[PDB]
């Protein structure tokens, strides 16, 4: 059970949460932080907006992502996972290499 | 404010009559024959005693310099029953007779500065000589023979604490509650136990009362409440795989997990009650590596490295079965590997060696036996309320002189022990003469508590006193039986440590206060 | 392993925060103050709005600008480094020399 | 005194010491009681409260490179910091225990001075030219060892010279 995603939507997963690996070999404790990162689950048809045509997402499913977790990040279940869907605007950058 | 001073001879016949009234009070207390004194109260019904410590405290004068005689004399009292709780009256006698001869030779125009040092060496000399008279109390019929005398001669007293302190061990804790009944009752409870009910009334496994016994039960110890984060399924699910029953140890559980939690269990998916920990978070926290060491589990550090979700199903405790009530949670047995449950209480020999004493060592050796020893709670009967306050008083006695003897060791009763080293000590003196008769003053004073024993019994103390003396090691006269004889054979025992305090407490307060030349106090 | 802007987002990084230079020789300690200073590490495709032709950014890769630092400035931490994503509107001025 | 025994007793103290005990009971270098024994640590001296605020990695961090133990004093340690540093020393990265300053502003702010000098370390001037991780591992004092308990903590010997040692005295002539 993989979603479809709706255009301008992209569905995405977060990777962990303030990994312990900063700084050296210390390691720091988690005092309730969170991260941005993540990769590309789906892809939406497009955007709609303005009809003459729909436009692509400038994304790839299995990207890797770096998105401002806002408001418009949704979060949903997916066979017993954490999703979060939001727009292409959304997503700030591209992680390559 | 203004003062009213008295001087020299005023002052000391002021504060002895003081003293005399707190010590005659005290006395009458005193032996197998001794009687009960009544302290009343506005509050409610007047207790009423046999206690010289208890009845000291309530000892109060008119006189502004008597008071500060019996104020003085009331701590020699009190200290004794701190150190071993028992023989309290006694070392007020020993207050009585050190005084009154001390306060003589002042009056005979001796330094009593050097009067107190002479009776300050008599002591020293004394308190070496009872180590070496003292025997050890190991037999369970020695036990409850100083049992039964610390509890004015009960036989009954001293039968039941022997049977208690053989069965909960030498580390092991003893109470003493109010009985329903008419009847002494002994309850004696094993493994790890606490006062903690369940938060689920639903959940009963078998027997009704509240009760809950799980089988091979897994136990989670926690640092934080669960009321909306009931998240932490994985490991609950862990133990739904498992199919054995879950033990929940927390801060605090909320309605929302409890409430999927009682349809779980109900319909026989997994059986699982919740538990709060024992109370305060210093104190809950400090039991929780215990338990879980006991049990071989893992604490769950959320202050430290851990997490709701993540812990294994392997961290939790693991028990042959729990047995819970509204009012309280019982495990079996945890299963644990000896030397880590020794280890714990290893760790603890800091904690048992601690300044605090009071309060600390009690709460403290409570856990250790709870960790590896066991518990005892001893219920009393009587008729009545008051009754009831009398019996379980010298029921405690008994428990603190049994404490004492086995600690410490035992030296013949009927105060023969006092007299006997005084014979030995008849070639002590000092660098001066006003030492030596203060030393001399001391062995007189020796005397007494044996006298008392027999005053109380309507017979001459000092005709009781020669045929003592002139007896040899434990012979004495027995009060009860109205005799002569082997005081060991008797059954009446002193524990070493109550003679040893009474003499030492009785005579330090003694010495300080027959060299008072001056009295200041508030005027009528 | 480097950074790619998603369209119209930049990435650049701030200089040094109340340098002690200001006023001539004098030192003026820290008063708890930020810097609007930085330079571009990242150009994003450019702006996607209206669908026909995406325009490209002007500012060109290793420039030096000066940004209003408001709400469409976001922060990431890239190979233990400190940088800032906000879209070309944000950017207010250019330094060159 | 008052003596718990009959018996007159008589206790020296030797070197710095006071009434301080340890954040992190957790953390117990080897003898039971609370005891920590840190051979060959770096002691830091601070002027403000660490929560929230870890930024101060590349100190600590630096710390860990050593492979020594690290002393830390300050206003305040509360648990973000402690429980990063509790499985930091469990695993045996790096060996670090926390306590808090002497006391009183004027009071433990006039004793820290000392305490740097002793140990040849520096105090962070939070109210000077410094910052939370603003200072290297230099800045850090020595000593050889440091016992720590549940309500003291005290120096074996810091590391500094008598120069220093006479000269913050000779300060304390008008004092
Ligand atoms: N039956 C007895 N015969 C002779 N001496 C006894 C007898 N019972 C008790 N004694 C002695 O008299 C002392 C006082 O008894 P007790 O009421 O327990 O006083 P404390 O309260 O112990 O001063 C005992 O410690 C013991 O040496
Ligand atoms: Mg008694």
């Amino acid at each position: 059970m993989n979603i479809r995603p709706l255009h301008d939507r992209v569905i995405v997963k977060r990777k962990e949460v303030e990994t312990k690996s900063a700084g050296g070999i210390v390691l720091t404790g988690s005092a309730a932080a969170k991260s941005t990162r993540g990769e590309v689950l789906a892809v939406g048809n497009g955007r709609i907006l303005e009809n003459g045509e729909v436009k692509p997402l400038d994304v790839k499913v299995g990207d890797i992502v770096i998105f401002n977790d806002g408001y418009g990040v949704k979060s949903e279940k997916i066979d017993n996972e954490e999703v979060l869907i939001m727009s292409e605007s959304d997503i700030l950058a591209i992680v390559e290499a | 404010a203004a003062k009213d001073v008295k001087f020299g001879n005023d002052a000391r016949v002021k504060m002895l009559r003081g003293v005399n009234v707190l010590a005659d009070a005290v006395k009458v207390t005193l032996g197998p024959k001794g009687r009960n004194v009544v302290l009343d109260k506005s509050f409610g019904a007047p207790t009423i005693t046999k206690d010289g410590v208890s009845v000291a405290r309530e000892i109060e004068l008119e006189d502004k310099f008597e008071n500060m005689g019996a104020q003085m004399v009331k701590e020699v009292a009190s200290k004794a029953n701190d150190a071993a709780g028992d023989g309290t009256t006694t070392a007020t006698v020993l207050a009585q007779a050190i005084i009154t001869e001390g306060l003589k030779a002042v009056a005979a125009g001796m330094n009593p500065m050097d009067l107190k040092r002479g009776i300050d060496k008599a002591v020293t000399a004394a308190v070496e000589e009872l180590k070496a008279l003292s025997v050890p109390c190991s037999d369970s019929k020695a036990i409850a023979q100083v049992g039964t005398i610390s509890a004015n001669s009960d036989e009954t007293v001293g039968k039941l604490i022997a049977e208690a302190m053989d069965k909960v061990g030498k580390e092991g804790v003893i109470t003493v509650e109010d009985g329903t009944g008419l009847q002494d009752e002994l309850d004696v409870v094993e493994g790890m136990q606490f006062d903690r009910g369940y938060l689920s009334p639903y959940f009963i496994n078998k027997p009704e009362t509240g009760a809950v016994e799980l089988e091979s039960p897994f136990i989670l110890l926690a640092d934080k409440k669960i009321s909306n984060i009931r998240e932490m399924l994985p490991v609950l699910e862990a133990v739904a795989k498992a199919g054995k029953p879950l033990l929940i140890i927390a801060e605090d559980v909320e309605g929302e997990a409890l409430a999927t939690l009682v349809v779980n269990t109900m319909r026989g998916i997994v059986k699982v009650a919740a538990v709060k920990a024992p109370g305060f978070g210093d104190r809950r926290k400090a039991m929780l590596q215990d338990i879980a060491t006991l049990t071989g589990g893992t604490v769950i550090s959320e202050e430290i490295g851990m997490e709701l979700e993540k812990a294994t199903l392997e961290d939790l405790g693991q028990a042959k079965r729990v047995v819970i009530n509204k009012d309280t949670t019982t495990i079996i047995d945890g299963v644990g590997e000896e030397a880590a449950i020794q280890g714990r209480v290893a760790q603890i020999r800091q904690q048992i060696e601690e300044a605090t004493s009071d309060y600390d060592r009690e709460k403290l050796q409570e856990r250790v036996a709870k960790l590896a020893g066991g518990v005892a709670v001893i219920k009393v009967g009587a008729a009545t309320e008051v009754e009831m306050k009398e019996k379980k008083a010298r029921v405690e006695d008994a428990l603190h002189a049994t404490r004492a003897a086995v600690e410490e060791g035992v030296v013949a009763g009927g105060g023969v022990a006092l007299i006997r080293v005084a014979s030995k000590l008849a070639d002590l003196r000092g660098q001066n003469e006003d030492q030596n008769v203060g030393i001399k003053v001391a062995l007189r004073a020796m005397e007494a508590p044996l006298r008392q024993i027999v005053l109380n019994c309507g017979e001459e103390p000092s005709v009781v006193a020669n045929t003592v003396k002139g007896g040899d090691g434990n012979y004495g006269y027995n009060a009860a039986t109205e005799e002569y004889g082997n005081m060991i054979d008797m059954g009446i025992l002193d524990p070493t440590k109550v003679t040893r305090s009474a003499l030492q407490y009785a005579a330090s307060v003694a010495g300080l206060m027959i060299t008072t030349e001056c009295m200041v106090t508030d005027l009528p």
